[PDB]
C-alpha cells in the first residue's frame, strides 16, 4: 500500500491500477468542488507500459500542464 | 423708523439675494458613483478566492448567511 489515503490530497482523488504483467497507470483526477474551474475534472497519468517505460500524461490545458507531462 | 432706513433694508435684501448657486447634482451623481464601485469593489476577491478554492460559481451568492464549506 502507498501509504496514503485517496483522497489525502484534496484537490483530487489518486488510483493505482496496475496488471500482473506490469502494465499499469497511476492516475490523479480533479475534483469538482475543491479544484479551480480550469483544472477540474483533469487527469493526470503516470503510465508503465509492460516493459517498465514510465510516461506522463495529461489532459489539462497546455499551459497548465506541468514539465515533463505529454499534452 | 424712516423711509430712507426701510428701503436700505429693502436694497440689502435684494443685494443678499441675486447670489448664484452653481451645479451641484454632479457632485452627487459622482459621490453616488464612487460608492457604488467602492461597495461592489470587494465582491471581486470573494468570488475570485471562492472560485479558486474549488467553490462552484453557482453557489457564490450575495446575503449574510453563514458561508458553509460548499456555499459562499
Amino acid at each position: 500500500y502507498v501509504g496514503v489515503e485517496p483522497d489525502a490530497n484534496k484537490l483530487g482523488v489518486i488510483a493505482v491500477a496496475i496488471e500482473d504483467s506490469g502494465a499499469g497507470d497511476i492516475t490523479f483526477t480533479f475534483q469538482t468542488g475543491t479544484s479551480s474551474p480550469k483544472n477540474a475534472t483533469k487527469v493526470i497519468t503516470l503510465n508503465r507500459t509492460a516493459d517498465g517505460v514510465w510516461a506522463c500524461k495529461s489532459t489539462q490545458d497546455p499551459m497548465f500542464t506541468p514539465k515533463g507531462c505529454d499534452n | 423708523f424712516t423711509l430712507i432706513e426701510l428701503m436700505i433694508v429693502v436694497a440689502i435684501i435684494g443685494i443678499l439675494a441675486a447670489i448664484a448657486i452653481p451645479q451641484y447634482q454632479n457632485y452627487v451623481a459622482r459621490s453616488e458613483g464612487a460608492s457604488a464601485l467602492a461597495t461592489i469593489n470587494p465582491l471581486k476577491t470573494t468570488v475570485e478566492e471562492s472560485l479558486s478554492r474549488g467553490i462552484a460559481g453557482s453557489k457564490i451568492k450575495i446575503g449574510t448567511t453563514a458561508s458553509t464549506a460548499t456555499e459562499t
